């Protein structure tokens, strides 16, 4: 069925539902003629209660492993002795996928269906399914990198018409390396938020396995998974995560690291000519980094972030502010807006310790002096800086 | 008929899908060129797939009208997907000629004029263009046997009767083209919203002339340059409102 | 008008239930049909169930045959087979009831060994290497001229090279240039990429290895692509602990398998990495590998060719100095040339104009050579190589 | 207007004449043209263009109803109707968009990427260099080849001089290098040229006197098949 | 002692250590120096990090090498004030050795020769330092501003910026400076400096720091009272226009 316009009622509005109604009782009479015409005895519902009668019941279920002279093959049941199974005519070729599961049949055990998969018991943590919240508004200023990603990732598969009449291949992955708590992660949750593609979310430690085996294997699956639901944003963070640390559970050690990261690396650009599988990373030290990662061609547009300016801190404080049940004795002009130096966490973490406060208190309103409070109890719960001693 | 709103255009497809289920072998090749003449210009993701399934099916007839529905589908759009198709169907009927002949025939038609110009036998305004709905019939009335087409093909530059530009060009009152801002968009319909809502939606500001494909509008985003004409699509002039 | 609109809205849903239901997951397709009703004579015939089994000793006729786990039953032929058909390792299709040998079946096969084939001709031609004429002239004299004119070689009477290194610095055309060759081929191109032979159990790297060349040498003409092959490619070493010694386990018998007590049998091997330094002597050694070629950053001339290849496509504008811009960029590899076609078309897109000119190729060769050149790989690679 | 194509006739006509009395009486003629098309009433149109003093508002209307390809007649106007501007317009986007550089039938096939009767090949290329360089006249593959008409055989040769045509459709230069053609004593390259004739002429009329016309108008009552047909079929295209 | 290479070529040509410095070098407070027909002017911001610095001995951002030729520097604070010293001694040393109060482009050589010393001697990392160097030679008026990169290459300015955001404050300087057309007075100079630093100083009237240069053994410091009193017309004029 199609979409209805407009929202309210109208006259052609009605007359829209009409036109689909007419078209539908007429589907329905045409299919009806159809059959009346057709010889029931082969034809109307006969061919279920024929295809019921030749599956028999129950239906096992095993694993294909060959298609060997199609309508043949050998499936291997786990406790069968793998039969060399024929292939009928009602299975569709084109599923047998050398590793799926085939129904099949409990007594002469023919595979007369192929069992999809749809589990997905690990990807659907993986697989966005929500929008988070935040849209690109929420962001204060750093106005630039948004360009920079939107025209990277969104515009080719929103808007393809731009690059392919410009002649060019998009922009293939964006890395977002800046300093820790700049927003690297909130840009990613707005490019989530409006988006017409799948968002699998991937954190760096989750590649350091503790198996030898289970180190390529998963990038392996993640990448395949981003492949057959194109178009793939997939947002690998914390990537310096497998470079530093040395987990006592990985087994491997420096080893099962450096072949986890080839994987990572072929994967990215492969021999096997993935499609639109646009990635982003965002890490905190990309120093360490192997520059086999960030070369170009991998990910061509390297965005660097940096700590917001005077006027970026004021913008934040207004967008983190909005939403507050906030008394008029609290002035933003001299709130933050202090040029002592602060972050795009600093801002959000003092409105938090301050709300927690008028909490506290059962204070529906927020006074100054819990925003001062909140302020300096920010202030002191800051590890401060290293390199400006060189500096200062 | 159905060839009107765009509803009728919807049911139509499930129409020539359920007709395809029954229907006689003289039927079966032409529902291709049903979906073909119905949604011509604009390759919509839902119309192509069905036809691809019907060109790999046999009745070698029915592959070849259905190929010849992707190009009518794609007809200038430059679709790199349907593109991809037509050579994997050119690498797959190189046996038949006159399938390879046929595939050429819609490989040419899909880049038509280097994607500058359409087959769209209906434009801005639903207003019917009957010559290029005239030339589409032409070519389509007779291919239910492609053989007599193969023997003349002199009737394959029909197409060229029917064909038009399609495209922006912002020319000045004294008649020569100037830069301006064009909004376009994917476009909506204004019924139901009140007040002033927007007719575009997913805005590009692009300059001076572009290519709207089937189902985008234009809209002046400077606020000089005033179009005596409000439906932006084709020659337009302007005139500089002393405005800002 | 409402009153109306309830039963406006109700008919839709009651129409579509009842068109679903009069009409009529785990099916072929209907509308396709092809699911005729004939299955049954291919039903009748209950010797489709066959119990697969590896056969063993050939008792001088007699068959041992050694069902998985159900058995190890000793059974004669079925009638259906020669009895030369059968011999030691071959699987047989065992009858279900009063056991017989009645179809031999190809040997058993990895599924995981089997993606690694590739069917899907990639998309690209030698015309897009550029720079790379020498190297591409001797990856083509080892891989694609033995198979396409062998009377040649037959002629002067030598054996044309097995085996071809493709080192070099990260982003210079290995995997471009074997890409090429899968798709300029006519034999099977089987992928293997370095970390895929790298399983979790002991072991599993050796059968990993000898599956796929057992597979290779199936068929009559195969090329092998090992990738990254300095995955599993640790020269031997002693540090007590007994170091990732599986890894080195998997490497020895892809050593033995590509030249031990049994030759090869046409199965021209392609490797590729960006550290050749970390590789065993032993496979370094001619017989495993003959020709190590040295695809390595492109001088002036290279790099105009890069730009005239990637830049075939888009609007570029007509006077564009493409000497100067390959000058004003030293030291780039091929893929940072790329990324400068890109980046250049990218900067005329956010300027709205259609054409990308000189102008804008000089700012977006500015922004990425210099701009992005602490992120550079081909300054540290170069020494490995 | 969007009631027109759902609502049942013949009310559809009076909702159509209804929204023209609106528009009319606002000034509003840019949409008013475009349902005087919809209605196909003649004095409709003329009645929209006497609603108009500014000679701009006159251009526009007729580059909408050029667009529209009707034949309305008015003084003064004849050009912008007739679409005789429709090809510098062309040669202008094309010299815009950079899109000058004519595309060979193989750049459209990439069979050079994918790949380890010649009569119909040549057919086939033929066709898809037509559609290609459409309107932009200028071509690589079969303008300076004149061998290349002869590799085709039979019919072949006719949709071969046909695509010079094709390739110089809305641009009266294209007659000069269809003229040529013409002179050939086979009569599939008489007929080819010939039909190229009102293609290369298509859409386009001048107020006074059509070239098409004249030089097609002999060339119908021809005894051979062939050449009256391609006469015919150029008669329906260009007019 | 140490006799190990620290500086070696990389493979792509370039040194790492000096293209290590360069960055040093940007993360440095942002120094920019104008000459007008007879007057230069340093203008220098300091960092607004921490408060409660006293201005009297806080060490002057911009440090006075000879009466007729002065220095200013960014960067790595540490290592600057050692060039700062063995240009003070050369020149001495100078002094004594030819009878001649040292001009401005030999005390620049001398300090582009030490750091390309310190890029070549082994066991030693580059400066991390970038200097600019103006003056007026003795019996001559003309204004010489002179920059010294920790590659060791010298050249001459009419305008130039170093430190951070250094590109903002090159192209003000790029279309609010003509070369042919310096500005002829102290007060214009001044106000061009002024004008340049808000540009990404953005506030901290309290910690800019600027020196005029005059001939004839003429160098002064501006005071904050000065300084401000010059930022309220320019604020002044900006937002109006
Ligand atoms: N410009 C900004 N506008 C709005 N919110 C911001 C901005 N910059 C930072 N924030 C806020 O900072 C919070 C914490 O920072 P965030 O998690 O985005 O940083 P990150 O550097 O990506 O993280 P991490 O260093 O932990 O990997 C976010 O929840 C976000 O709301
Ligand atoms: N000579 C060349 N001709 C054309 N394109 C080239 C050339 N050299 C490099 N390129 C471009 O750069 C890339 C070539 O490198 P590719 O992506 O195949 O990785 P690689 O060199 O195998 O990487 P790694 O060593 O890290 O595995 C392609 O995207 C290709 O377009
Ligand atoms: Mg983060
Ligand atoms: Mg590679």
């Amino acid at each position: 069925l199609p979409n209805i316009y407009p929202s309210t009622r109208c006259k052609l509005k009605l007359l829209r539902m009409e036109r689909i109604k007419d078209h539908l009782l007429l589907e329905e009479e045409f299919v009806s003629n159809s059959e009346i015409l057709k010889p029931f005895e082969k034809k109307q519902e006969e061919e279920k209660k024929q295809l019921e009668e030749i599956r028999g019941n129950p239906l096992s279920i095993g694993t294909l492993e060959e298609i060997i002279d199609d309508d043949h093959a050998i499936v291997t049941s786990p406790t069968m002795p793998d039969y060399y199974v024929s292939i009928l005519s009602f299975v569709d070729k084109e599923l047998l996928e050398p590793g799926c599961s085939v129904l099949l049949h409990h007594k002469t055990m023919s595979i007369v269906g192929v069992l999809q998969d749809d589990a997905d018991p690990m990807v659907s943590v993986m697989k966005m399914d929500k929008s988070p919240t935040e849209s690109y508004s929420d962001i204060g200023g750093l106005e630039s990198q948004i360009q920079e990603i939107k025209e990277s990732v969104e515009l080719p598969l929103t808007h393809p018409e731009l690059y392919e009449e410009m002649g060019i291949k998009p922009p293939k992955g964006v890395i977002l390396y800046g300093a820790p708590g700049t927003g690297k992660t909130l840009l990613a949750k707005a490019v989530a938020n409006q988006t017409s593609a799948t968002f699998l979310r991937i954190v760096g430690s989750e590649l350091i396995q503790k198996y030898l085996g289970d180190g390529p294997r998963l990038c392996r699956q993640i990448f395949k998974v981003a492949g057959e639901n194109a178009p793939s944003i997939v947002f690998i963070d914390e990537i310096d995560a497998i470079g530093t640390k040395r987990y006592d559970s990985n087994s491997g050690g420096e080893r099962e690291i450096q072949r986890t990261m080839l994987e990572l690396l072929n994967q990215l650009d492969g021999f096997d000519d993935r499609g639109d599988v646009k990635v982003i990373m965002a890490t905190n030290k990309i120093e360490t980094l192997d520059p086999a990662l960030i070369r170009p061609g991998r990910i061509d547009r390297k965005i660097l972030f940096e700590n917001p300016d005077l006027s970026t801190k004021k913008k934040i404080l207004g967008i983190h502010t909005s939403k507050m049940n906030l008394s008029e004795d609290v002035n933003l002009e001299t709130l933050v807006t202090t040029k002592d130096d602060l972050s795009g966490a600093d801002i959000q973490a003092m409105c938090t310790e301050a709300g927690l406060l008028a909490l506290r208190e059962r204070r529906m309103q927020v006074t100054a002096e819990d925003f001062k409070q909140a302020k300096e109890r920010v202030m002191k719960n800051k590890v401060e800086e290293n390199l400006e001693g060189l500096y200062l | 008929i159905a060839l009107g709103e765009d509803i009728g255009k919807e049911m139509s497809l499930r129409h020539f899908g359920h007709l395809m289920h029954y229907g006689n072998e003289h039927i079966r090749r032409m529902v291709p060129l049903a979906m073909g003449i119905v949604s011509v210009s604009d390759p919509q993701m839902k119309v192509f797939d069905t036809l691809t399934r019907f060109s790999h099916d046999a009745d070698l007839e029915v592959s070849m009208n259905s190929i010849f529905a992707m190009g009518l589908c794609g007809a200038g759009t430059n679709n790199a997907r349907l593109a991809q198709l037509l050579r994997q169907l050119a690498s797959y009927y190189s046996r038949e000629q006159d399938a390879l002949f046929i595939t050429r025939l819609a490989q040419g038609l899909l880049h038509l004029g280097k994607g500058t110009m359409t087959m769209d036998v209906f434009n801005d305004a639903h207003v019917l263009n009957k010559v290029t709905l005239a030339s589409i019939l032409t070519t389509a009335v007779g291919l239910v046997s492609p053989s007599f087409m193969l023997k003349h093909h002199q009737l394959f530059y029909m197409l060229n009767a029917g064909i038009r530009p399609k495209f922006i060009l912002a020319l000045n009152d004294e008649g020569e083209p100037i830069k301006v801002n064009v909004r376009v968009g994917q476009a909506v319909e204004t019924v139901g919203q009140a007040g002033r809502p927007k007719k575009i939606t997913g805005w590009i500001t692009q300059s001076t002339p572009v290519l709207l494909n089937h189902g985008e509008r234009a809209e002046l985003e400077t606020d000089e340059y005033i179009s005596y004409t409000s439906h932006i699509e084709g020659v337009v002039i302007l005139k500089k409102n002393p405005d800002y | 008008y409402a009153a109306k609109l309830k039963q406006t809205e109700n008919d839709l849903k009651d129409i579509e239930a009842r068109i679903k239901e009069k009409a009529g997951s785990d099916t072929g397709l209907a509308p396709s049909h092809l699911w005729d009703i004939m299955g049954d004579r291919q039903r009748l015939g209950e010797e489709h169930p066959l119990q697969v089994a590896r056969c063993t000793k050939i008792i001088k006729a007699k068959y041992v045959i050694n069902l998985k786990q159900i058995a190890k039953f000793v059974v004669g032929l079925g009638e259906r087979v020669s009895p030369t058909d059968i011999e030691e390792g071959m699987r047989v299709g065992v009858d279900r009831s009063k056991y017989n040998i009645e179809l031999p079946l190809p040997p058993r096969i990895d599924p995981s060994v089997t993606m690694m084939t590739v069917e899907e001709k990639p998309d690209v031609t030698y015309s897009d290497v550029g720079g790379c004429k020498d190297q591409i002239e001797k990856l083509r004299e080892v891989v694609e001229l033995p198979l396409l004119s062998p009377e040649r070689f037959a002629t002067l009477g030598i054996d044309p090279p097995k085996g071809i290194l493709l080192y070099g610095p990260p982003g210079t055309g290995k995997t471009l240039c074997a890409r090429a060759v899968a798709n300029r081929t006519d034999a099977t191109f089987i992928r293997v990429i370095g970390s895929e032979l790298v399983q979790k159990y002991v072991g599993e790297g050796a059968r990993m290895v000898r599956e796929l060349f057992e597979m290779a040498r199936t068929k009559k003409a195969c090329i092998i692509f090992f990738d990254e092959i300095d995955a599993v490619g640790g020269a031997r070493f002693d540090d007590g602990a007994g170091g990732d010694n599986e890894v080195q386990r998997t490497m020895l018998e892809l050593i033995t398998q590509l030249d031990g007590f049994d030759p090869r049998g046409n199965i021209k091997v392609m490797f590729a990495t960006n550290r050749p330094n970390t590789l065993d002597p032993a496979l370094l050694r001619p017989g495993r590998i003959d020709r190590k070629v040295e695809f390595s950053l492109p001088d002036l001339e290279g790099r105009a060719n890069i730009f005239r290849i990637h830049s075939k496509s888009m609007s570029v504008e007509r006077g564009i100095r493409w000497e100067l811009i390959s000058r004003l960029c030293p030291n780039s590899t091929g893929a940072e040339l790329r990324s400068v076609c890109t980046e250049a078309g990218m900067f005329a897109i956010r300027a709205r104009r259609k054409v990308a000119t000189e102008k804008d190729f000089l700012k977006a060769v500015d922004k990425v050579i210099s701009g992005y050149k602490k992120f550079s790989s081909t300054s540290r690679y170069m020494q490995y190589n | 207007v969007a009631c027109v194509p759902l609502l049942p006739p013949p009310e559809d006509v009076a909702f159509l004449k209804t929204a023209y009395s609106i528009y009319l009486s606002q000034n509003e003629l840019t949409d008013a043209i475009a349902l005087a098309v919809r209605l196909g009433e003649e004095d409709m149109i003329r009645s929209v263009f006497d609603a108009t003093s500014d000679p701009v508002m006159h251009k526009q209307l007729a580059y909408i109803l050029a667009a529209q390809k009707t034949s309305f007649e008015y003084e003064g106007v004849q050009d912008i109707i007739g679409n005789g501007k429709l090809s510098e317009h062309f040669l202008y986007l094309a010299k815009e968009l950079n899109l000058t550089g004519p595309k060979v039938p193989e750049d459209i096939y990439k069979s050079h990427l994918d790949n380890s009767d010649s009569a119909q090949q040549n057919l086939a290329s033929s066709f898809v260099n037509g559609f290609l360089n459409l309107g932009y006249c200028n071509d690589k593959l079969i303008v300076d080849n004149d061998n290349w008409v002869y590799k085709t055989k039979g019919d072949g040769m006719t949709s071969a001089v046909a695509s010079i045509g094709s390739i110089y459709q809305w641009n009266l230069d294209g007659l000069q290098q269809l003229d040529k053609y013409l002179y050939v004593d086979e009569p599939e390259v008489k007929a080819g040229a010939l039909l190229g004739i009102g293609i290369s002429a298509s859409g386009v009329h001048d107020g006074e006197v059509e070239p098409a016309l004249l030089l097609l108008q002999d060339y119908v009552t021809n005894p051979d098949t062939k050449i009256s047909s391609a006469a015919i079929l150029g008669l329906g295209i260009a007019f | 002692g140490y006799d190990r290479a620290l500086s070696i070529f990389s493979p792509d040509g370039h040194i790492f250590q000096v293209e290590y410095a360069l960055e040093a070098v940007k993360r440095g407070t942002c120094a920019v120096g104008v000459k007008g027909k007879n007057c230069v002017v340093l203008g220098c911001e300091r960092r607004s990090t921490l408060k409660l610095q006293d201005t009297r001995i806080t060490p002057s951002k911009v440090s006075k090498i000879d009466s007729h030729v002065v220095l200013s520097f960014s960067g790595l604070n540490a290592d600057s004030r050692i060039l700062i010293e063995k240009a003070r001694v050369e020149a001495q040393s100078h002094r004594l050795t030819l009878e001649d109060p040292v001009t401005v482009e030999y005390l620049t050589r001398y300090v582009a020769g030490v750091q390309q010393r310190y890029t070549q001697s082994g066991g030693v990392r580059p400066f991390g330092v970038s200097t600019l160097i103006a003056g007026f030679d003795p019996r001559d008026d003309e204004p010489k501003l002179y920059q010294t990169e920790p590659s060791g290459i010298y050249s001459s300015w009419s305008a130039q910026t170093i430190g951070r955001n250094s590109k903002t404050v090159r192209e003000f300087l790029e279309k609010n400076y003509d070369r042919k057309e310096p500005p002829a007075t102290v007060e214009e100079c001044v106000k061009l400096t002024v004008r340049s630093l808000l540009e990404v100083v953005q506030t901290g009237a309290k910690n800019i720091e600027i020196t005029v240069v005059k001939p004839d053994s003429d160098i002064v410091a501006l005071s904050s009272e000065e300084i401000n009193q010059y930022v309220t017309q320019i604020e002044q004029e900006k937002q109006e226009q």
